[PDB]
Parts: structure tokens; sequence; C-alpha cells
């Protein structure tokens, strides 16, 4: 089970554009 | 006139034997069977075709030149013509093949007039069925469905006030005081012109870019915008192969086609002969004064001035699995020539969603009109490739492997609240089932008064397939990329920020639970090793 970070937000592996803001 | 063997000269100019010819007969047949090939009829068809727009090409001239008050004799003799040019031209277009199109006129005939005149002559034809003017293209264009053949029309207005049957596009000089537009609108055709000028047996290269175009599809290293060589880059190296081995069989040319491209000096250019000058104030490819041609990797550059290159956007990781597959292709043609493998083998489907333990699926969503989901997935397709480049450059990552192919999706979308859902259960397998719950539109199932009615949205995926380099032990981060990416996706002059209608996900994802969407009526998909 390899860890993989692409976006802050709540779940790790997705990142959804319009949420990018609320992320940080 | 030695042209016919590029810049060193043949390799060997020793003709084919029969063990030769039998394995190039072999190859047609596959070919044959894999339906490369159109009968003689549907090629037929396409000759009738062109020379009922030939004669419209002339019409449309004779029209022009009428209005600008020409008598009947000037009118006729400013001429007008049809040229062809990629596939079709080169004599490799398969069943279903467009034509690409360029219809040359003299100087008093403008494009608003292309787009007026010529357009209403086409109007007027039984044989059309479907027409798109698209003026504000970066190439203007037409394209047409005419007699069922599909044609892609674009205009080019020379320097000329006469435009005859005989003009062949050849000489520099045809470039003379030409915009932008009409300066790409010729060079197209020049291009494939001059491949076929620049080769020594061409049925023999047209049999080998046919093979070459079915691998490589099927091999998933062809597609111009994913970073993996296109069309007319293809000819060129397949070209490049034949001026080696001028009397060589296309079966020999494949093979020695592998040894020879994975052996390449990479960045060393191919070239189908000297690169050259001329009077204009155009960009011709010269890694000594820009930085930008230094930069190309696998660099093809095409021989009509301005030579350009045909690979800009090739990348660290496309020219590893471009080279991983030629040294495949080594190793299989080499077997065929063995007695031990068959041409099936070559053209063996890819096994992308086999091959790596992770992949980034990147999702472009519409909930809108189709005509916005096209612009939209679009403009975030072009951009896949800059993900490639971000991705390839950090430390733990071994590849970003590009796909080839967008999967496209689409589902009725009655409220805010399924389009919500959507965006969260699609793109794992986990979850995707979640979506039969909304009608699953379908290529097969499109009854206008009931599914081509309700609103709808619509998906793109991409998927990036990932290697990491891992006896080391931490958290591999690449949200840095991944945002630059998405604020990529930036809207230009036109708007995609209302997430009521656009929206843009990406997803890290497990081999295993990859979306269905993704396996063939005959693949398994993996489990959890």
């Amino acid at each position: 089970d390899l860890e993989v970070i692409i976006s802050l937000g709540p779940d790790p592996t997705r990142l959804d554009a319009k949420l990018l803001d609320s992320y940080s | 006139s030695q042209k016919v063997f590029g810049i060193t000269g043949p390799v060997s100019t020793v003709g084919a034997t029969a063990a030769e010819n039998k394995l190039n007969d072999s190859l047609i047949q596959e070919l044959k069977k894999e339906g490369s090939f159109e009968t003689e009829q549907e090629t037929a068809n396409r000759v009738q075709v062109l020379k009922i727009l030939q004669e419209l090409a002339q019409r449309f001239v004779y029209e022009v030149s009428k209005k600008k008050n020409m008598s009947d004799g000037m009118a006729r003799d400013a001429g007008g013509k049809i040229f062809t040019y990629g596939s079709y031209r080169l004599g490799v277009h398969g069943p279903g093949s467009d034509i690409d199109t360029l219809v040359v006129v003299p100087k008093h005939v403008t494009r608003e007039d292309f787009f007026t005149v010529f357009d209403s002559l086409l109007r007027e034809r039984k044989e059309l069925d479907e027409i798109a003017p698209v003026p504000d293209a970066f190439v203007p264009i037409i394209k047409i469905k005419f007699s069922g053949i599909s044609i892609d029309l674009i205009c080019a207005r020379l320097d000329q006030p006469q435009v005859p049957l005989s003009l062949t596009l050849s000489d520099k000089n045809l470039l003379r005081n030409l915009d932008e537009k009409d300066l790409r609108a010729l060079n197209g055709t020049r291009v494939t012109d001059e491949i076929l000028e620049l080769v020594p047996k061409p049925n023999v290269f047209r049999i080998a870019l046919r093979a070459i175009k079915l691998w490589a599809q099927r091999r998933a290293v062809y597609a111009n915008i994913f970073g993996f060589p296109g069309g007319v880059a293809w000819a060129m190296l397949v070209a490049r192969i034949c001026q080696l081995y001028p009397n060589a069989c296309s079966a020999v040319i494949l093979n020695r086609f592998f040894i020879i491209l994975s052996e390449w000096n990479w960045p060393q250019p191919v070239i189908l002969k000297p690169i050259e000058d001329g009077p204009l104030q155009v960009r011709v490819w010269n890694p000594k004064i820009y930085a930008q041609d230094r930069s190309h990797r696998m660099p093809v550059i095409t021989p009509a001035y301005p030579s350009m290159c045909a690979t800009h956007n090739i990348t660290e990781s496309t020219k590893k699995v471009i080279l991983q597959e030629f040294v495949r292709g080594v190793q299989i043609t080499n077997d065929i020539f063995s007695n031990k493998k068959s041409w099936a083998n070559l053209f063996e489907k890819n096994d992308f969603f086999f091959r790596y333990k992770f992949y980034l699926e990147i999702t472009a969503y519409t909930r809108g009109s189709d005509e916005q989901h096209l612009k939209w997935s679009g403009l975030v397709e072009s951009k896949v490739r800059l993900l490639v480049m971000k991705l390839e450059v950090l430390a733990g990552i071994k590849i970003a492997h590009p796909f080839t192919k967008p999967f496209e999706s689409s589902y009725c979308c009655p409220t805010e609240d399924d389009y919500e859902m959507i965006q969260d259960k699609y793109g794992s397998h986990k979850t995707e089932t979640a979506l039969n719950a909304l009608k699953l539109v379908t290529d097969e199932n499109k009854e206008e008064e009931s599914i081509k009615d309700a609103p709808k949205a619509y998906l793109s995926t991409m998927y990036i397939g990932l290697d990491f380099n891992i006896n080391k032990k931490e958290k591999v981060d690449i949200h840095i990329p991944c945002t630059e990416f998405v604020n990529l996706c930036r809207s230009f002059n036109e708007d995609y920020g209302d997430h009521k209608v656009f929206n843009l996900a990406l997803r890290f994802v497990k081999g295993y639970d990859l979306p269905d969407e993704v396996f063939d009526e005959n693949e398994k998909r993996p489990s959890k090793k």
C-alpha cells in the first residue's frame, strides 16, 4: 500500500479543480 | 536525382530474396485481414468525388472572376485546382479514412468567397449529406461528407492571376506574399508531395507505411496531442528507411526500420534531404538559432521549405515508450524472419492498462451541450502533455505514460445532485456501479423523443500510467505538478469557471480498481496483488 499525494484535500488521491482554493 | 537515396546514400542496394518476398506476401495478407485496404470500388468512388470537387473548384473561381468583371475567357483561364494530401495522397488511407483536400485559388478570390460561394456550390449537390464550415479555425476549413466519403477542405490563395490545371505546388516562389493562414494551407500538400518524390520505390513505401500505422495505433504510440508521432512523422520515418534500402521489399524495410530508429543517435534529426533556405521571413527548423528546436528529443523534419519539426510534442517519457516499442519491433520482426513469430504478433494490441500498478485519471466533465463539452475537454486534453512534462522531471517518477485516447461517456443528468454524484462516484471501480442508476447514453441507444432531449453530462478521461523509483521510504508528493496543470486549463478568451457546468478532476488509482470502460469485451480486469 503505497501512499501518493496529488492534492491537499480530505482525500489525498483526489483533486477536484473547483475545491482547489479550499484545500491548502 | 540521387535525392531518392537520402542524405547518406543507401546502406545496401541488394534486392529482395524469395524467402524475403514470401514474408512480404504474408505481410500484405495480414494487412488485408486487418482491413488496411479498401476495395477497388470504394477507391473508385473516392476518385469520382474529387472529380466533382475539381469541377466545383473551377466553377467557384469562375463565378468570383465574373463578379470582378472579367470576360468568359479570363474567368475560365483563372482556373482553380484541387489537391489532396496526408494519408489519401500517400496511398495509405483505409476504409473509413478522410480525404485531406486543398483548393487553390488565384489572387482575386478571398476566403470570404470560399465560405460563401464555394459553400453554396457544395450545398447544391445531391451527394452532399453533411457540411460543417468553421471559418475562424486556426486553419479555416469546411468539413463535408460527400457520397458517404469524408472530405476536409482548406483554401490557399496565391499571389497569381491564374491557377491552371497543370499547377504543382513544389516551387518555392508559390509562397511569395502570402499571409500566415495561406502559408499554412499550402504546407500539407507540399510536404506530402515531397515525401513521395523522396522515396525510391513508392509501392514498397506504401506497404511499409500501412504496416507502421497499424502497429503505431495498436501499440498506442500514435497520437500527436499526447506526445507521440502523428501520421506525417511516421510517414517520414518510414521514408527515411526506404532511402537506405532502395531495392528492399517492405518486410525487410520494417525489420531495418526498427533496428535503425532504435539505435538512432537521438536528438540528431531524421531528414529526407538537406534543410534549405529561402527568401522569406519564415522560421526554419534550426537548433543552432532556436532554443525550442534544440529541445526537440526525437526530431523528424518535414522536407518542404519552411522545414519544421513534426514531433515537437515528444517528452522524455514518450521517447521512452517509442524506444521500447522499437526494441519490441526488433525482436518480433527478427522472429518473423526466423519463422518463429507471425505478423499478427507485431500488431498485437498494447496492454497499457495491465502494465503499471498506478494510474492518474484526468477527467473533463460537462453538464451542457456537447459543443460545450467538445470545447472544454479539447482544452483539458491539450494540456495532458504539459502534465506529463512536469511529472517526468520529478526525482521519484520513473515514467509518466499518457495513453493515446480519451475515454468518452455521457449520462442523463436531470439535476445538480445527479451531477455531484457523477463527479463523486466516477473513476473508481469501487464506486463506479453507482451511476447505473443514471441512464447511460449509448452509441446504439439514442431514441430522439426520450434520450436525445434530456439535460446530459459528458465525461472525457485521460490516463497517465506511472512507475515510481521508491530502496527509499517516503510518501511520493506530486500535488504541485497536478495543481500547476489545473491552472493551465485556463479559460483563455472563454470561461470554464462555472462549476454548475464545467468541472475538472484528477484521481490517482491503483491498477485493479480501474474503471471497467478501460477493458475490452475479452479482457479480464486485474485484482489485488
